């Protein structure tokens, strides 16, 4: 993790967040590489999009998820078991990756 | 794999899950600047 924190920070930016979408997206190509390991090569990608389906219908879950003041262990407590609920999330990464 | 089970009762979950003072972050020449303070 320093390491690739080290071969960021290597390169100029155009400002100051687009580092941290490069790196938030770096973990996600790690989330990913570990799902391929695992044979989900592509049930990620099915379940990603049945879950933005699933929260396209609901406004409120939406929105108050994107609390930009509430603690971030607060939305992480709100995704928990309206992501925990049942077969409807079976793949062990995605959970990770929204969270 | 979608759910319809329809129990949105993890929102409520949420719903039921769940004195102001403001701090000045700027001033200069008579005017101020107050983060907080939600219900002003």
């Amino acid at each position: 993790t320093l390491e690739v924190l080290r071969t960021a920070v290597s390169k100029r930016w155009s400002a100051n967040s687009d580092l941290i979408d490069a790196i938030e997206h770096v973990s996600r190509q790690a989330l990913l590489e570990l799902a391929e390991r695992a044979g989900q090569v592509d049930e990620v990608e099915d379940q990603l999009f049945r879950f933005s389906r699933i929260l396209d219908v609901q406004p409120r879950l939406a929105i108050l998820l994107g609390d930009c003041a509430v603690p971030a262990e607060g939305r992480v407590r709100l995704l928990r078991k309206v992501l925990e609920r049942a077969d409807s999330t079976v793949n062990p990464v995605v959970v990770a990756l929204l969270s | 794999t979608i759910p319809a089970d329809d129990i949105q009762s993890a929102i409520e979950e949420y719903v039921s899950s769940f004195e102001e003072v403001g701090t000045v972050v700027d001033a200069g020449d008579g005017i101020a600047h107050v983060e907080g303070l939600p219900s002003v």
